[PDB]
RNA sequence: AGACCAGGC
């Protein structure tokens, strides 16, 4: 792009529509003809492929324009196809039309009555009449003189509902098509060829037509017509057909229909009045593309010819036999048969050669690709050339650390000073220093390469001596000799200079952090990019290997977003949660701990050096142009400074003057403990800038929320902590090369007291898998290891996968509970050398580098090597290793080490901790792709939706999505201290300065909305002790009556009762009045900005933290939620809340009754007994105890026996007439009573093939029917039958519910968790469950049953509490917007293409996924879009309508 | 409105669209047994005056099908008895604001 | 191969030089080796995808992976229907066969169909779990194949359906193209001469086929290294090498096929005959 | 070696003749020997 | 218901803990032949009966 | 074994086997085996840790 | 411009 050279005219929108025949034949430079692509002598022929009409083809002038190679475009050629032939993207759609209509009055088969009822149904859809369409539908064998009555009526409500919606300002005349009206029109157009596809006889007049058979494409068939209902077809008084038929037929019921079919093909009001044909579904011409768009690759001497000529010469070769097979017929049966079946053979190949040009999965005969496959996944173009592209002005390289850069740059080499270069126009501000670069010349930084005259031409520096280059440092500025170019100036391509800019980019771009705008500084050595350490954890950047792009923007309108919007120094809080990711990390951390030591004094000589080593005020980082000191701690002897007043002077001269200091009391991660007795070294304490107590750590510089840099960005500014991390960054290098810091082999040892304390834990730890063997195998206590009984069923839990389970989580609950003793006893307590020098300890404690669990893992005890879950897995043998005997019940050998990296650990240890280590490795690498593909489905969806000037966020396209941003539209990045009183009334003179409140009251509205605020504030103190269904609110918030933005005291509900309850409890020259003034202030200020790209930051703040991850749980359970939104949910729940008047026991007594009963449940065996020569069968089903099954399921003796008679059998007798089918191809007297043998009496009469029946009616033990066959079948197992049987037999069942259970109460409320979701069935029990407060698991029950709002609130914490379980902290605004938008149509909608079919955006849908069925569907509906998504206006380039282009620039000139 | 016991027959359910303007809904015995707003999911749905819309469509100069939409379908729809085209505030509790009206359409 | 290492330095080559590769094109190339199942042992082996052959398939099955003494393989898969009876399974080019057993049991040795019994089922004939499941595998091949009764008429019809597909002469009568297919297919490692040793290892996976489906044995693991065998790379390159003369013995048949096709100018018995059409076909296989 | 036992079981492979019940001439053709040279080279 | 039902001396040098491991080699109607291996010294012996 | 692997005894002695040297403790001599043939023995790491009539090699 | 192979973070 040239910014001397404009462009007035803009593409505004685009349609979709059918290219038709007569175009592109006006269209077309020059026709071709023959399937020879170029002759001998290296010449294209004329009337070929390649053509010089069809372009300037391989150093040879044009036949249409006359130009070269370089300025030629391309031209538009085509082919005369001789038949018709078939449209492959509309094949699915015409064979719907060659379907469903009338053969003989070509109508469609329907009624035209209710042809007419979609006919001004979809004409209401057109225009912006959603409501209009339904009134329409409530109008209303059937003699035609009332239809016509009928359809009069509907076509004036039509013509009156269009009149006065037009009239009452509500739709143009071009129609409103919103995205809620896309809904209702595919719901109605798939409603009507749904019911065109279904009609017998045509209802106009009533007489059958042939159904058409469609095996695959390229053919269509119809049917003969049937035997019987030929007589129809005498009362009126297979077979392949032709294309030319085909279209003959829709010629004609198009014309016949075509009041209606206006309408199914139009989403906006046709206002070209064009006719809708059956030609826009055939094609009878090919368009050749332009030869530049097919040019051959080339590789030495291999030179292949295109993809698209070899398949266009396979359609040029069948278009010459088809008129070679015409030779005989222009001459004139043996004689015409053998000429027409080959004809016929010539008609399907010059199809599936026009289906394969296009399609190359339409074709047959790996295959040669087509025109849909250019375009359709990664590696295609709106996704490889389109929505990513290779850039000019770029560099990459490895990066390498660097201090001493000011934590706002990045650190290029001289190499790519040279090549990267930015063009400026020569002024009167230039020729001083733009007069020098252009002598320095192309290799001597600063330079330039090139400089662009004003006629657009263009004079490089490279092949110049410096006599001819100074010469042309004299013509710059020179006034044009041409009047045509006189406003325009010469352009320099200079260098890249020291105040440039540049955007940083390190692949992932998980988030927006990962992609900065750095300053830049050149560095005079290596051929590597710097980078400052407080932006290593922004771009997740370590140092062993990371190469990182560096792209060089082109214009001012870039140097501008890069330096104060897309800026690295804006970048401070990220927007996911509000917490910074930017801070020192490894060696500047435990410096500070050294520095800000009570044990750190400095004499004068050293503490001068100190400052300005890190201030140096000639590059401004003084506010003083004087460095000032502190009086030293100690004045007697002689004088000694402090670490602590180090950091004081060093923040006293980076803070600007006339602003107080900072005030701070927080703490850090060392503990009071490890400095003694009596130590305060925890908290840290900052008064008056002055640090006075406690050391500084990770949590006051580094990524970490409230430390001292945390608070420098807030009272301060942005500006002033980007340079406090510059200059600290400073201080503790100095301080470093000065005073190192070293970790060695001295710190890794423990005691010999400590050692004795380890091994004598461990000695505990020899019984410690025996009795946790013992117990799971429920021996009672002291069997021995070798036992009989130990072993033999330590092999049955071998062989099962959940009782290996409770013995691998019995056994590691208990040794890592030894390994819990030896962390807690031999360190810190029992190490050799101790804090602060030991310094393993050292930056384990501070949060540099380490865990407590990695010292634990080095001088303690390296643990329990768990797997995915569950232990060291064993062999079939019994055997977890060679080493170890098979069942033995040894912590050691399933996985318990207890060697240490500092001794070293065994060889069967070692085994066991490469099972452990490889299971990272794979985590590591399986687990960082399935997360990558939740957020592309994500930023999608919400590439568009952003703050409008309303304070109300929105989509591209208009439709609202929410009313607010979060319900109080404040940004992430802004409210950290909104609810820190306490820190702001420490710092209210200091704060007051940031914001200013004398000089911000004239553009403001301070008197109205607090009063407002008052009216509502008093209202729910008075209220709202009730619950919700019963406030009849009278008052909305403020937020919703003013705008926050403009009206003063305008906040939100939670802002207003935590301020009025923060200032109500402590009464502290600010008085009361004057801090609730400055936090209204501070509040309206923290607003988030209109433009916001909001969906994007909301969807990145959840694509992001899913890298760093008995119900679904994890990156599973976010693709059940947000991708897929399944209905058909893995494990669904529901909560139950117990009251308070139901005790424990009566709990779960209840979920007895509520949890399902097998049948299989309840018997012990099944013996059945076969005798054969009528096949009989004794089904003998023996039960447990009656003692013991009505006490553990609550079934009773006689529901048991209610189950055979009227479920079991009656299942069972399904099975067995079920398998004849598919196979054609000691106790009581039969004189009991009388009941017992009518009993059975009611058993033989209902049932089939039963001859005997008796239950156990006195105990409940057995039951034993009798049970004959035929003679005539054969064998039937008769045990998997009813082994089959009695697991799908039910005793007991609440429907959809399998389980119910009784937790541990969490979080103090009762809770009781089934397995399975039915909500009508838990509203009978209120006598023991809170109907009220049930909550759910499943988001599409809570919608069916709840509604929109109850499942919007369920999706909320949903995707919370897969986010709280690994205690990462996502804002409720993220989750917020994600809600609404997946709940924007009243319904459960996806972020998938079966989600996003409802939608404006074409150029977004045809991005995402399935390029060409939203093609299709787009020119089907002749779809004009306005080109407002952010994928659409890339695809057409054009300037986004977010952020920066969320508005236009004006510029007043003051003559008229 | 219309409760009954179990089922009506599909020829009896033709006769409810067949009176204008004058509206027949019908309801189950046992979907009554617990009001839904009295749940906690849900918020105070309050449907709005012709000229309370106006109001709304004028601050925000929205179309009528620009909103989020709430079904005709959905429980809290037939709890409010809501014909298509008219807007329902929704006061809604949350985590860090507290109340805020927000709107849903029935279309 | 036998040199010194001081005359590996004489020969330019270096001095502890270890082989292994193939120099091609300049290129030192390697065929890799990879880690396959253990020949000539059949293991029970139970996939969600052996239900996926249609319907009445079970998840149980058995597998040998029986190699030939050229170092070539050749897998007999046994399903377990669902319906009570067992199926062969093997695939001779890029697609699978399906066979009942008792069609190969009654083909490799003339039997008893209580010698059937006998070979499954031991002393245990009161395990009515195995008695049950036999009833109905060895009345299915009565019922679906009621003729075939003796050893030579079940064979020749082995030998009907598997004609066309094996590509076989018009010389060979049905009774011999039917142990044409017993010899390159079912259970490889025994060859010509081990028909009665093939019998005994049928019966032998029959009853482990049917203890796994008894619960009376674990499946066993494909992935752990127990089960497990090294193709070793080199044997892989003899493998390939019988196939293109495999080919080329084919090609040289499929260029007088074309002869018979076109021309009459055909005398086998000429040698003059003999060096001009060898000289048609593709003889370079180095290549 | 393992070659020659490949050679040998691939077998021998027949065609008949179209010139004339009996189908012609067999052509009973086989492989009954490979064998592997060390790399020579003529210059 | 399942869970419900409820020295050698070594002459060569002199030692104790000698290691050991007992094998029936050919058939049950012979003894179990007791391989001895010595640490102390590391003379190895068999025993018979 | 109740439901483990199915039992008897099977010797391997052809192409392709995989197999590594173990010391084989009665009579000490250098024994090979196989990964088939491993997962029933009861092999020890160093000889200080044979435990008696358990470990074979 | 694809295939396969070897890597980088
Ligand atoms: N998107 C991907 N990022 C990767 C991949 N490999 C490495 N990386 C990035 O490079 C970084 C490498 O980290 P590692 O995989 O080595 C985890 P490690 O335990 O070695 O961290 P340290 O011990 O702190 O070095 C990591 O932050 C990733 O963001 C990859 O395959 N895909
Ligand atoms: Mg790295
Ligand atoms: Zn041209
Ligand atoms: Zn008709
Ligand atoms: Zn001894």
């Amino acid at each position: 792009m040239d910014i001397s050279k404009p462009v007035g005219s803009e593409i505004t929108s685009v349609d979709f529509g059918i290219l038709t025949a007569k175009e592109i034949r006006n269209l077309s430079a020059k026709q071709i003809t023959n399937p020879t692509v170029l002759d001998n002598l290296g010449h294209p022929v004329s009337g070929g492929l390649y053509d010089l009409a069809l372009g300037a083809f391989l150093r040879n002038l044009c036949s249409t324009c006359g130009l070269d190679e370089k300025f030629c475009p391309g031209h538009q050629g085509h082919i005369e196809l001789p038949v018709p032939c078939y449209n492959p993207l509309f094949f699915n759609q015409l064979y719907i039309y060659l379907r469903a209509s009338c053969l003989f009055c070509h109508h469609f088969r329907l009624k035209s009555v209710e042809v007419h009822r979609y006919a001004c149904k979809l004409r209401l859809l057109q225009y912006g009449l959603i409501d209009e369409s339904y009134k329409l539908d409530e109008i209303t064998d059937i003699s035609s003189t009332l239809l016509n009555e009928l359809k009069s009526k509907r076509s004036e409500y039509v013509d009156m509902a269009i009149a006065k919606a037009l009239s009452d300002g509500r739709t143009t005349e071009r129609g409103s098509f919103t995205a809620t009206v896309n809904d209702e029109r595919k719901k109605l157009v798939h409603e009507f060829h749904k019911k065109l596809l279904s009609r017998g006889k045509c209802d106009n007049c009533g007489m059958f037509s042939p159904k058409f058979r469609k095996d695959g494409f390229t053919k269509i068939f119809e049917t003969a017509l049937n035997e019987k209902q030929i007589t129809n077809n005498r009362v009126k008084g297979s077979t392949y057909i032709l294309s030319t038929e085909v279209k003959n037929i829709l010629d004609t019921v198009f014309r016949k229909e075509q009041c209606v079919l206006q309408y199914v093909f139009h989403s906006r009001p046709n206002l070209s009045r064009k006719l809708v044909k059956a030609d826009s579904f055939f094609m009878d011409v090919l368009v050749v593309p332009p030869t530049r768009f097919r040019l051959p690759s080339k590789l030495g001497e291999e030179v292949h010819e295109n993809s698209q000529n070899q398949l266009l010469s396979k359609v040029l070769t069948t278009s010459l036999l088809i008129r070679d097979l015409n030779d005989d017929l222009s001459k004139l049966l043996e004689d015409r048969r053998v000429i027409f079946s080959r004809l016929m053979n010539a008609f399907v190949t010059i199809q599936n050669d026009v289906n394969a040009f296009i399609d190359s999965t339409k074709a047959q005969g790996v295959p040669i690709p087509g025109v849909k496959q250019a375009l359709e996944k990664k590696e295609g173009l709106f996704r490889k050339h389109m929505m990513g592209k290779r850039v000019n002005y770029a560099a990459r390289s490895v990066i390498s650390p660097d201090p001493n850069i000011e934590t706002n740059e990045i650190g290029v080499p001289p190499v790519f000073a040279v090549k990267l270069t930015y063009p400026e126009p020569v002024t009167a501000y230039n020729i001083a220093e733009l007069r020098q670069a252009v002598i320095n010349g192309p290799d001597k930084w600063p330079g330039a390469t090139q400089i662009q005259n004003e006629d657009g031409s263009l004079v490089s520096l490279i092949g110049m001596s410096v006599e001819q280059r100074k010469a042309l440092a004299n013509q710059l500025l020179t006034p044009s000799s041409n009047v045509s170019t006189h406003t325009l100036n010469k352009k320099v391509y200079r260098h890249i200079k020291n105040r440039d800019v540049v955007l940083m980019n390190r692949q992932p771009t998980l988030h927006k952090a990962s992609m900065m705008g750095h300053k830049v500084r050149v560095l005079p050595n290596e051929k590597t990019l710097r980078l400052h350490y407080a932006n290593t954890g922004a771009y997740n950047a370590d140092f062993d290997g990371d190469e990182m792009n560096m792209h060089f923007p082109q214009n001012e309108n870039a140097r501008a977003e890069a330096l104060n919007l897309a800026n690295t120094d804006s970048q401070y809080l990220t927007p996911t949660s509000g917490s910074p990711v930017r801070g020192l990390i490894q060696d500047h951390i435990s410096a500070g701990v050294w520095l800000t030591s009570k044990d750190s004094f400095f004499t004068r000589e050293q503490y001068q050096q100190y400052i300005y080593g890190c201030i140096r005020p000639e590059d401004g980082h003084t506010t003083r142009s004087k460095i000032v000191t502190l009086p030293p701690t100690i004045f007697k002897p002689y004088p000694l400074w402090t670490g602590k007043q180090i950091i004081t002077t060093v923040l006293l001269n980076v803070t600007p003057p006339d602003m107080p200091g900072i005030n701070l009391i927080s703490k850090n991660k060392i503990k009071n403990e490890y400095w003694g007795k009596g130590s305060l070294e925890n908290e840290v304490l900052f008064k008056d800038g002055a640090l006075l107590c406690g050391i500084l750590d990770k949590s006051q510089y580094g990524a970490s929320k409230y430390g001292i840099v945390h608070s420098l960005h807030e009272v301060y500014g942005p500006e002033v902590a980007a340079k406090v991390l510059s200059v600290l960054g400073r201080l503790f290098t100095n301080y470093i090369t000065a005073t190192a810091f070293t970790c060695g082999m001295d710190d890794l040892r423990l005691t010999a007291e400590g050692n004795k304390w380890r091994t004598d834990i461990l000695k505990t730890s020899v019984d410690t898998g025996r009795e946790a063997a013992a117990e799971v195998t429920n021996l009672d206590k002291d069997t021995p290891a070798d036992d009989p009984e130990l072993l033999k069923r330590l092999q049955e839990i071998l062989r099962d996968n959940n009782k290996s389970g409770i013995l691998d989580a019995v056994t590691s609950s208990k040794v890592n509970a030894i390994t819990s003793q030896v962390v807690s006893k031999c360190v810190p307590d029992g190490t050799m050398k101790k804090f602060p020098c030991n310094s393993m300890q050292a930056m384990a404690l501070s949060g540099a580098k380490g865990s407590n669990v990695n010292v634990s893992q080095i001088m303690c005890l390296l643990g329990q090597q768990a797997l995915e879950g569950r232990r060291v897995p064993v062999m079939v043998s019994g055997k977890t290793l060679p080493s170890f005997k098979p069942y033995e019940t040894d912590a050691m050998a399933g996985g318990y080490v207890k060697g240490r990296f500092y001794s070293g650990i065994k060889p069967q240890e070692y085994y066991f901790h490469c099972m452990a280590g490889r299971e990272g490795l794979i985590d590591t690498a399986v687990k960082t792709s399935r997360s990558g593909y939740l957020q592309r489905c994500l930023t999608k969806q919400l590439e568009g939706v952003h703050v409008s000037y309303d304070n109300s966020i929105r989509d591209a396209d208009g439709t609202l999505v929410q009313f607010m941003y979060g319900g109080d539209a404040i940004d992430i990045t802004k409210e950290s201290h909104m609810t820190q009183f306490e820190f702001c009334l420490d710092n209210y003179y200091a704060l007051l300065k940031k914001y200013n409140p004398s000089a911000l009251i004239e553009h403001l509205d301070v008197e109205s909305a607090l009063k407002y605020s008052k009216k509502t504030l008093k209202y729910r103190k008075k209220h709202s002790k009730e619950p919700h269904y019963k406030q009849s609110v009278k008052y909305d918030p403020v937020l919703a009556k003013y705008n926050p933005a403009k009206y003063l005291g305008s906040v939100s509900e939670n802002f207003q009762d935590k301020l009025e309850s923060f200032l109500d409890k402590n009464s502290k020259g600010v008085n009361e009045k004057k801090f609730r003034a400055l936090m209204q202030l501070k509040y309206m200020r923290s607003l988030i900005n209109p433009g916001e790209a909001v969906g994007i930051i909301a969807s990145q703040s959840v694509g992001e933290p899913s890298t760093q991850m008995n119900v679904t749980l994890g990156i599973p359970r976010l693709r059940e939620i947000v991708m897929t939104a399944s209905a058909a949910i893995k494990t669904p729940q529901m909560t139950l809340p117990i009251w308070n008047d139901v005790s424990d026991e009566q709990a779960d007594t209840f979920c007895k009754s509520i949890s399902k009963v097998l049948l299989s449940e309840v018997i012990d065996k099944v013996i059945v007994t076969e005798t054969t020569g009528a096949r009989s069968y004794v089904i003998h089903m023996r039960f447990f105890d009656n003692n013991e099954y009505s006490e553990e399921y609550d079934v009773s003796k006689e529901e048991l026996q209610n189950v055979i008679s009227n479920q079991f059998i009656h299942l069972l007798e399904a099975a067995i007439v079920k398998e004849i089918k598919k196979q054609k191809r000691v106790e009581a007297n039969n004189n009991m009573n009388k009941v017992q043998r009518d009993r059975q009496s009611a058993i033989i009469s209902h049932h089939r093939f039963i001859t005997k029946y008796n239950f156990d009616d006195e105990s409940g033990k057995w039951c034993e029917f009798k049970l004959e066959l035929a003679a005539d079948t054969e064998k039937l197992l008769m045990v998997n039958i009813v082994e089959e049987i009695c697991r799908k037999s039910i005793i007991r069942q609440i429907p959809h519910i399998d389980r119910c259970v009784h937790p541990e109460p969490e979080n103090g409320k009762r809770v009781l968790v089934t397995e399975g979701v039915n909500f009508q069935a838990m509203w009978d029990q209120e006598a023991f469950i809170d109907v009220d407060g049930i909550t759910s698991n499943d988001v599409a029950a809570v919608l069916k049953t709840y509604g929109v709002e109850a499942a919007r609130n369920t999706i909320v914490n949903e995707i919370n509490n897969v986010f709280s379980r690994y205690a990462i902290s996502v804002s409720f605004r993220h989750l917020d917007l994600i809600a609404d938008m997946m709940t924007r149509q009243g319904t459960y909608l996806a972020f998938n293409r079966q989600g996003m079919e409802t939608s404006t955006s074409s150029f977004m849908k045809m991005s995402y996924e399935t390029t060409c069925q939203f093609l299709t569907k787009a020119v089907l509906d002749n779809e004009r879009e306005q080109l407002d998504s952010p994928s659409a206006r890339i695809v057409v380039g054009k300037l986004n309508n977010v952020g920066t282009g969320s508005f236009d620039v004006l510029a007043k000139v003051p003559n008229a | 409105i219309f409760v009954y016991q179990n089922n009506i027959t599909p020829s009896a359910m033709k006769l409810v669209p067949s009176i204008p303007p004058a509206t027949i809904e019908t309801f189950n015995e046992a979907a009554l047994v617990v009001n839904i707003t009295h749940h906690e999911l849900v918020p105070k749905h309050i449907r709005l005056s012709s000229d309370e819309k106006r109001e709304l469509l004028k601050r925000y100069r929205l179309k009528e099908s620009q909103l989020p939409r709430i079904q005709r379908a959905d429980p809290v729809a037939l709890y409010l008895g809501l014909k298509r085209g008219e807007v329902v505030k929704i006061i809604r509790k949350s985590e860090t604001s507290g109340r805020y009206a927000s709107y849903r359409i029935c279309m | 191969n036998k040199m010194s290492p001081y005359e590996l330095v004489q020969h330019k080559e270096e001095s502890d030089e270890i082989g292994g590769y193939f120099i091609v094109n300049g290129i030192e190339k390697l065929i890799r080796m990879l880690i396959v199942q253990r020949r000539n042992h059949p293991m029970a082996i139970i996939r969600p995808s052996f239900a996926n052959r249609g319907a009445s398939y079970s998840h149980y099955g058995i597998q040998i992976r029986s190699v030939r003494p050229d170092q070539t393989s050749q897998t007999n898969v046994l399903h377990y229907l669902n319906d009570g009876q067992v199926t062969f399974r093997f695939s001779w080019r890029k697609n699978e066969y399906l066979v009942p057993v008792v069609m190969i049991l009654k083909a490799l040795c003339h039997t008893s169909d209580r010698e059937i019994f006998d070979g499954i089922i031991g002393n245990d004939v009161k395990d009515s779990f195995l008695t049950d499941r036999l009833e109905l595998l060895l009345r299915g091949f009565k019922k679906r194949y009621p003729h075939l009764q003796n050893r030579t008429q079940v064979l020749q019809y082995l030998g009907d359906k598997f004609r066309v597909v094996f590509q076989a002469s018009p010389d060979q009568s049905d009774l011999e193209v039917g142990q044409e297919v017993l010899d390159r297919i079912v259970l490889v490692h025994l060859g010509k001469d081990g028909s009665q040793d093939k019998f005994r290892m049928l019966l032998f996976m029959i009853r482990k086929l049917y203890s796994l489906v008894a619960g009376e044995c674990s499946p066993d693991n494909p992935d752990a290294t127990q089960h497990q065998e090294v193709l070793l790379g080199g044997f892989l390159y003899g493998m390939i090498l019988k196939e293109k003369i495999d080919e080329y013995l084919q090609n040289i048949i499929a260029q007088v096929r074309m002869d018979i096709n076109r021309g009459m100018a055909i005398n086998f018995k000429d040698k003059r005959y003999m060096s001009r059409v060898l000289m048609r076909v593709n003889e370079n296989i180095g290549s | 070696g393992l070659l020659n036992l490949g050679v040998k079981d691939i077998g021998e492979k027949v065609i008949f003749d179209g010139k004339p019940g009996y189908l012609g001439n067999k052509l009973s053709v086989s492989v009954e020997q490979v064998s592997i040279a060390k790399p020579m080279s003529n210059d | 218901k399942s869970v419900v039902k409820t020295k050698e001396k070594c002459p060569q040098c002199g030692n104790e803990e000698m290691n050991y491991h007992t094998l029936q080699l050919r058939s049950a109607d012979e003894g179990a032949t007791v391989f001895y291996t010595c640490t102390s010294c590391g003379y190895k012996f068999r025993t018979n009966n | 074994s109740t439901r483990g692997q199915y039992p008897g005894l099977y010797l391997f002695g052809g192409h392709s086997r995989m197999l590594r040297p173990v010391r084989y403790l009665p009579l000490d001599k250098e024994d090979i085996v196989g990964p088939f043939e491993q997962v029933y023995m009861n092999i020890a790491v160093t000889p200080q840790e044979i435990q008696n009539n358990v470990h074979t090699h």
